[PDB]
RNA sequence: GGCAGCCAACGUGUUGGCUGGGUAGGGGAGCGUCCUGCAUCCGGUGAAGCCGCCGAGUGAUCGAGUGGUGGAGGGUGUGG
RNA sequence: AAGUCCAAGAGUGCGGCAGUGAGACGGCGGGGGAUAAGCUCCGUGCGUCGAGAGGGAAACAGCCCAGAUCGCCGGCUAAG
RNA sequence: GGUGAAAAGUACCCCGGGAGGGGAGUGAAAGAGUACCUGAAACCGUGCGCUUACAAUCCGUCAGAGCCCUCGACGUGUCGUGGGGUGAUGGCGUGCCUUUUGAAGAAUGAGCCUGCGAGUCAGGGACAUGUCGCGAGGUUAACCCGGGUGGGGUAGCCGC
């Protein structure tokens, strides 16, 4: 029983070369060097995955600050502002509101300046 | 790589060539070397027990017994001329299915002959009567005589 | 998704800054995160969303401490021997947007687009400054308190 | 006017209509699902008190149930022989903002 | 020396872009009747007849 | 009937040989023998 | 689409890459300019290649009924052909292997309005 | 919100609690190849192969989904 | 005596199969050295790397936080 | 090694010295032209789309403007649960294998693709486990008879 190694072995070659499409160079015509590329690019897909969660969160709390700080208020103060009073809109949803509804993102600000102690740096 | 010829000469110098160091030129990784683990001839026969080739070749009979699949028959034609249109017309008043195991005795060339050269219908005698064929079979036809000579030769 | 900035949604603004007795840190702190619109809510790191800096004054700025006589601004020519220094006071003696400007520059991000950045900051070593065309905000560094 | 809805651990800024891809629900397509929200804004008032939040429930048509992008995991440590390949399809609910 | 490493077909291709032939200048000269092109340094031998005109 | 298509092993009669040396995912590279050594190319004898 | 022309000479006894160094200078141009840039070209890659254009032209003029004053060099390539290998002996008897190089020029020619 | 390993409960497989980084290595279960017993099904109304498209699977991989080339053998199940 | 106890996936015994038997650094206790070495040799129900991704030490196996089952464009934090 | 079922292998036109081709023909097919079944990759072109000549890039990944196509919608050209190509820009980012305490390592091997290239087989072997058969018994070896697997074979072996 001679089995040829063509019919199976094409198969992830395909596979990695199709992955490899739009690749610079070696990286996507040939499988080997297509196939070290690809180990390298899922391991940053995933961890970009992981990571992009807290760069749009870095995103978004820059925004809400930028906001904060148009309605005189610190992002810091405002986020335990917006704690002390309750209001459970996320960064994301925050930021939103920073650029498109500046009127509600001005609400929440004077909400959560209302909220913050009397005197913030007291140890209460 | 030992039996494909030549390769007896290490190819070249063991150092200074910047190659690969090889032994022979009939080496597995060599095209045109020899096979490392290919096949050999080999003997695939395997000493079942004696109980458990009966066993199962009752066990066969059992269920096309049971299924009814089981006919006897004094004589496969008629005797003397073998006649397959007579047989194939017979098996198909016996059984209309495709696969049939004519066990028929060794004296029954007539028999044997007529039912020999239709397509679906194996012929064995009452003493070669294996799992295989019972199996394969879709019904087991049984000269009486055959019949009579396997419950014979099973329950002595 | 998260709101990125289209085509013509980056709209400019122009903030001129008095340098006179301003802190030279302080200026370009300040200068660095309006020209990377830190400012705008529409904020994007990818996007050269800032405003347009108009320094003035450039030369009246403000350092501390021997700042002025023992920090040097280091250039290298390349050529084994070709680092040159020169004294915070010095530049400013010669070329004295240079200080403000290198000090914005580094507090700049150090890329294609930090460089695209650099091109909004227009500063000027006297108190007059061409740009009146563009009816430049005057801006006052604030610190928004808590 | 617009809600910020809670569903699926997320929050999503919805208006009437909107479209949103959320976390898997259990309801079928067409049903119809009241979910609970972190802020809503009517042109200029904004409801942010929880108080008066817990008694808005934004509703949603079920579209339908999809499955998102292929995600395709490839651990891989180097000069270890240590590779995982895994796949993943997160199930997603999508739904129609019916109102607020 | 050696070539190190295989020279990326980015860099190959660059460098040999510039292995090309400049087009000769035609101009035109009237040599039996019709009129031909050839270079201008050939067209005093043209004018001449010293030049195959195929 | 019973058929020759019918006929199976019993349940866990039958175990799939283990291919040893063929890739990382199963038993690969070294083969279940470890870095260098003897035993990475002879099996030691008994006594 | 304008009327066009083939023509493959095969088998050039010129590496690929002298062909296409005198293929760019007529590739789109008129068959006419085309064929007196070739001739006045010092590549002598540019025999087969002026063969091969005018041999598209004459297809245009007889098989296909074109004027041939419409006609430009609208798709001219040449492709690598097979290699004959030879050998080169060397110092200390080391041999280098020698390619002698063809080519398969392609010329497509259309008949476009003046 | 999805999956998987152990365990429990009751059921006639649902839930729940824990637990799922991993080299040498151990155990388990699988994908793919071609060769075949048997059984079926596809094929000059176009098999395989190859190139794609649209997709699919928790993985190896898959398309009895499709289009181009092709020209004659293939698939599936279940075993060896 | 309790705790942990739908687990540590514990301890012990007997079997199948192993791999390992070159360790590294850090803290503490020490020998050799010059109470040098990123030195060397020990002890350490000490840790980490080895075989460990993620965050912080700028970069930086061994340091600090923290042990990656997968997906979220949610939230709170550790070291910093 | 492989044209095609058959040589039907291009009587006679055109470009060329020829090669080779374009016609025209044979052929089901010339996407079978004695360079010939299928015709992969490497490799080399050409055409089109995007992109790039202020830029420091393990060549990717994640966000991503712009541009170019596709599927729907509404039936204004703009929006969508869309899809694809390209990728300005920003973040992150130190090849694979081997061998090491530790390698992106300036340690080893690999120029590239395709094909091949390594725990296999024999034995009433040994041990251990799975699974069948029969069970205080279980098996038979050689050999004999069967155009086959089947039937005999009580010598021995292991139990006891």
């Amino acid at each position: 029983a001679r089995v040829k190694r063509a019919l199976n072995a094409q198969k992830k070659r395909r596979t990695v070369l199709k992955a490899s499409k739009g690749y610079r160079g070696q990286r996507s015509r040939l499988y080997r060097k297509a196939k070290e590329q690809q180990l390298h690019s899922l391991t940053y897909a995933y961890r970009d995955r992981r990571a992009r969660k807290g760069e749009f969160r870095k995103l978004w709390i820059s925004r809400i600050n930028a906001a904060a700080r148009a309605n005189d208020i610190t992002y810091n103060r405002l986020i335990q502002g917006l704690k002390a009073a309750g209001v459970e809109v996320d960064r994301k949803n925050l930021a939103e509101l920073a650029v498109s509804d500046p009127a509600a993102f001005t609400a929440l600000v004077d909400v959560a300046r209302a909220a913050l102690p009397e005197d913030v740096n007291a140890p209460s | 790589r030992g039996e494909v010829s030549g390769g007896g000469k290490k190819p070249y110098r063991q150092k200074g060539t910047g190659r690969a160091r090889q032994g022979s030129t009939r080496a597995p990784q060599f095209t045109g070397g020899g096979t490392v683990h290919g096949p050999k001839p080999r003997d695939y026969s395997q000493r079942t027990p004696k109980k458990m080739i009966a066993a199962a070749l009752r066990g066969a009979l059992s269920d096309r017994a049971r299924n009814d699949r089981i006919h006897a028959v004094t004589e496969l034609v008629e005797g003397q001329t073998p006649s397959t249109k007579s047989a194939k017309t017979f098996l198909g008043t016996l059984t209309e299915n495709k696969k049939v195991l004519v066990v028929i005795g060794r004296t029954d060339e007539v028999g044997a002959k007529s039912v020999r050269n239709l397509p679906g219908v194996h012929v064995i005698s009452p003493d070669q009567l294996n799992t295989y064929d019972v199996l394969n079979a879709d019904d087991v036809v049984f000269s009486v005589e055959a019949l009579n000579a396997y419950i014979s030769a099973n329950s002595k | 998704p998260t709101y990125t900035p289209k085509a013509g949604d980056t709209t400019r603004s122009w903030y001129v800054i008095d340098a006179s007795d301003v802190v030279l840190g302080r200026l370009a702190s300040a200068a660095a995160t309006l020209l990377r619109g830190k400012h705008k809510p529409t904020f994007t790191p990818n996007v050269d969303g800032g405003d347009f800096v108009i320094v003035i004054n450039a030369d009246k700025i403000a350092v501390s401490g021997d700042k002025l006589t023992k920090k040097f601004a280091y250039r290298h020519s390349g050529y084994p021997g070709g680092l040159r220094k020169r004294t915070i006071g010095e530049l400013l003696e010669k070329h004295p947007t240079r200080v403000v400007e290198n000090a914005i520059i580094g507090m700049l991000p150090h890329n294609k687009l930090g460089r695209q950045i650099q091109k909004k900051l227009k500063v000027y070593a006297g108190p007059d400054h061409p740009h009146a065309a563009q009816q430049p905000i005057p801006f006052e560094i604030k610190q928004v308190a808590q | 006017t617009y809600a910020i809805v809670k569903t699926g651990g997320k929050q999503y800024k919805v208006a009437a209509g909107d479209v949103v891809k959320v976390e898997k629900l259990d309801s079928e397509p067409g049903a119809s699902v009241s979910l609970p929200v972190a802020l809503v804004v009517d042109g200029a008032n904004v409801t942010s008190k929880a108080d008066d939040l817990a008694k808005v429930a934004v509703t949603a048509e079920v579209l339908e149930h999809t499955k998102g992008p292929k995600i395709r995991i490839h651990k891989f440590k180097n000069k270890t022989g240590y590779h995982k390949r895994q796949g993943h399809r997160q199930q997603l609910t999508v739904l129609k903002v019916t109102g607020i | 020396a050696v070539p190190k490493r295989r020279m990326s077909r980015a860099n190959t291709r660059s460098r040999r872009a510039q292995w090309k032939a400049e087009a000769p200048g035609l101009v035109t000269v009237s040599v039996a009747g019709q009129q031909r092109k050839v270079p201008r340094r050939l067209l005093k031998a043209a004018r001449l007849g010293l030049v195959d005109l195929d | 009937v019973i058929k020759l298509h019918d006929l199976k092993p019993a349940p866990g009669e039958k175990k799939a040989k283990t291919r040893v040396g063929r890739g990382e995912g199963s038993k690969g590279k070294t083969a279940g023998r470890g870095t260098k050594g003897t035993k990475a190319r002879k099996n030691v004898p008994v006594m | 689409e304008f009327p066009s022309a083939t023509a493959k000479a095969r088998y050039v006894r010129v590496s690929a890459t002298k062909a296409r160094r005198v293929i760019d200078l007529v590739r789109g141009k008129s068959v006419e300019e085309a064929l007196d840039i070739l001739r006045w070209a010092p590549q002598a890659a540019s025999e087969p290649v002026a063969k091969v254009i005018a041999s598209a032209a004459a297809n245009a003029q007889n098989n296909e009924g074109l004027d041939p004053s419409t006609l430009v060099v609208a798709t001219v390539y040449a492709d690598e052909g097979p290699t004959a290998k030879r050998i080169r002996p060397r110092a200390q008897g080391r041999a280098f292997r020698i390619r002698k190089r063809t080519s398969h020029i392609t010329v497509i020619v259309e008949s476009r309005p003046p």
